[PDB]
């Protein structure tokens, strides 16, 4: 977690040693990917910390033999002890669907090592369509990045899994991302 | 902000102590206050 | 200086809200302070007292200057300047600004702050301007946000008052009689208590705005209503015949006092500034007629 | 219902209530109309009209008047309850005026300070307290009136 | 008018016979009042531009 930090991705390449050898032998607990449990940076993994930066070659490498997509970022039960104010959907794919990350999207979405899905709910129970929604305000410039994300989404989930309707998905409140919004 | 600065100075008979705002956060070789901003226009 | 200033006071002075001379005035603020620091970085240049006991910051917020003071109040700098700085970004992460603030400029324990000489000693139409600035607004909610309880535990006890005052004076003759005794005990007693915290509000507060009449006429009212109802209490002891109408008007006073407690509570304020203003028209009103 | 239900024991109290709620009645039906057709306009004005207009009943007239009812009980059984000076303050607000000197009275300031502060006030706060009406309606109208009635129709 | 017909009336309910007069119905006249004012403000800072003399050429 601390290693990702730094710049110019020089660490990650080298980082082989404290891949094998402690894998696999007698670590039952989550591998390198842990959770950091605390109030402060409350949850969050290598994965978030990967997307958080611009940075695409480290995401490659942690998918390749890491954690699982489907990890909750605050996570815990109380949705009011957060580490950070920001609300993004509490998941990767949701994180990078916010922060405008093209590639990163498309390499999660279509990958043969774990694909995400698309349909992927979130403890409150809202999905990416909702993380999207929750997120979006009337100023004009966040308006446009909203709406195209939105349409960008829509057409992969159409093209990749056309058998389900990603807007008739309700929350936990019984509501749409129409309704929502 | 007077009618807050009256009722902090406290009442007549008993005299009411002070709660200073922020934390000796150093950023240096100093007294702060945190504030959580969000503006969208401002970067672009 | 003669009359104690110095190179940052007298920049200070000459500034004008003005845009010509804005620049001019932030620009030599910024390099005096640079060059100060080059050579002698062993001086505070900004705390140096006035011959009234002012700072730059604190002059430039009771002349009314709001161009140099905004700029003072939000200093950030880059490079070997950072010490030279008041607000510090912590991470950015978008909008997300998260940032720090330097506190030179708050009430506790700091006698003769910035918040104080804007509220009282400042005499600018520009005052009501001064008190949006991200940190003096973030302060001042965050401070409100803590005394609501005691404003209405207040709002409370004021108007079981005024309900008393009123059950008790209704029924007078002109165990009842106990009943009126101890109303009256009671009257006598909040009307002390109102005299006794006006008059140290007013000793304390010597010096005024200009002469404390525009933005503190509710203590006035408050004193007034306060001493006839002490007056015409103590002067019914005696079995005086002048204390029968003058106690109703305390009484009447009150049920104007009671407006001072709400109309400024919650979405709720912008109603006293022009019951402010509609008495400034009475300068020759009452002269010019009649 | 309720004066009309004290109505049938025969008491004293069903009157008051009764007429009371013919008043109200001919308030509610400011409803039905004033929103029917190209008029909500004139309904939304400042705050729906009656929602801003009422800062006068209940800060300078009933809670206010309640004060100088006190007073003309006080100003001196048929001082019992309410209904001693209720008609005082009916006749000498804006009626006739007979108040001497009498055997430990003092005249002098309940008719020439009291019913001369009374009007006076009331009109210094309702002229300022009509400032503020035009001065919030200069603004606001914008165009949101035609939403607004949308809305509510 | 709302003088002189206000002294003491023989045998009334003197609780809910009088508290609504002065309590509510100049309430309502001035408010009325004051609406229409408000009315005539809206239509006198606005829609008034320098169409006036348009109007006055159209009668003359």
């Amino acid at each position: 977690m601390k290693a990702v930090l730094n710049l110019q991705d020089g660490v990650n390449a080298c980082i082989m040693p404290l891949l094998q050898i402690d894998k696999d032998s007698g670590n039952p607990k989550p591998l390198v990917n842990a959770q950091c449990i605390d109030e402060f940076y409350q949850g969050h993994s290598a994965l978030h910390i990967a997307i958080e930066k611009r940075s695409l070659q480290c995401v490659k490498l942690l998918v390749e033999n890491g954690a699982d997509v489907h990890l909750r970022a605050c996570g815990r039960f109380f949705q009011k002890h957060q580490g950070t104010c920001f609300y993004f959907g509490e998941l990767p794919l949701s994180l990078a669907a916010c922060t405008k990350q093209w590639d990163v999207v498309t390499y999660l979405l279509e990958n043969p090592h774990q694909p995400a899905s698309l349909e992927a709910t979130d403890s409150l129970g809202n999905t990416v369509l909702h993380a999207l929604v929750m997120i979006a305000d009337n100023s004009p410039e966040n308006s446009a990045l909203v709406i195209h994300m939105y349409d960008g989404l829509l057409q992969m989930g159409a093209r990749l899994c056309p058998t389900v309707q990603l807007e008739e998905i309700s929350n936990h409140q019984g509501l749409t991302p129409l309704k929502l919004a | 902000a007077i009618s807050v600065l009256e009722m902090e100075n406290g009442y007549w008979w008993c005299r009411r102590k002070k709660h200073r705002e922020g934390r000796l956060l150093k950023v240096g070789t100093r007294w702060c206050f945190r504030v959580e901003e969000v503006n969208w226009a401002a970067w672009e | 200086d003669s009359l104690g200033n110095t190179v940052l006071h007298a920049l200070v002075m000459i500034a004008d809200n003005s845009p010509e001379n804005s620049a001019l005035v932030i620009h030599m603020y910024d390099g005096l302070l640079q060059m100060g620091a080059r050579l002698c970085p062993t001086v505070q240049l900004e705390e140096i007292s006035n011959h009234q006991g002012l700072t730059p910051l604190k002059l430039a917020a009771k002349e009314g200057k709001i161009e140099i003071f905004r700029h003072i109040l939000q200093r950030e700098f880059s490079g070997p300047y950072q010490p030279l700085s008041r607000k510090f970004t912590e991470w950015c992460y978008g909008p997300v600004r998260v940032s720090l603030y330097d506190l030179s400029s708050v009430d506790s324990w700091e006698k003769n702050s910035v918040l104080e000489i804007i509220a009282f000693h400042c005499k600018s139409p520009n005052r009501h301007r001064m008190v949006v600035l991200e940190p003096l607004n973030k302060l001042l909610q965050e401070k409100w946000d803590r005394l609501v309880s005691r404003f209405f535990f207040n709002f409370a006890c004021y108007l079981v008052y005024m309900f008393i005052f009123t059950v008790v004076a209704y029924h007078q003759p002109s165990f009842g009689e106990s009943m009126l005794l101890l109303g009256h005990i009671l009257i006598l007693l909040g009307g002390i208590y109102l005299l006794l915290g006006q008059l140290w509000y007013f000793w304390r507060r010597r010096l005024f705005i200009w002469i404390s009449f525009m933005d503190s006429y509710f203590e006035i009212l408050f004193l007034l209503q306060a001493l006839l109802t002490v007056l015409s209490q103590v002067l019914r002891f005696m079995e005086t015949e002048w204390y029968l109408p003058l106690l109703v008007l305390s009484l009447v006073l009150g049920w104007l006092n009671l407006l001072y407690y709400t109309r400024g509570f919650q979405h709720t304020g912008i109603y006293s500034v022009m019951i402010q203003k509609v008495i400034l028209r009475d300068l020759l009103r009452f002269l010019l007629v009649y | 219902v309720l004066s009309q239900v004290l109505r049938f024991m025969e008491t004293e109290w069903y009157l008051p209530l009764l007429v009371l709620s013919l008043v109200l009645g001919w308030l509610n039906l400011l409803y039905y109309t004033r929103g029917f057709q190209h008029t909500g306009i004139y309904s939304v004005m400042i705050q729906k009209v009656i929602l801003r207009d009422l800062l006068r009943f209940l800060l300078v007239y009933l809670v206010f008047l309640f004060g100088f009812a006190v007073a003309l009980v006080s100003l001196s059984a048929p001082y019992r309850s309410i209904l001693d000076a209720s008609l005082e303050l009916f006749k000498f607000t804006i009626g006739m005026g007979e108040l001497a000197f009498q055997e430990q009275l003092r005249f002098r300031g309940v008719v020439l300070l009291l019913l001369l502060a009374y009007v006076l006030l009331t009109y210094v706060l309702l002229l300022n307290m009509l400032i503020a009406l035009m001065s919030e309606t200069v603004n606001h109208v914008a165009d949101n009136s035609w939403s607004i009635w949308k809305l509510q129709k």
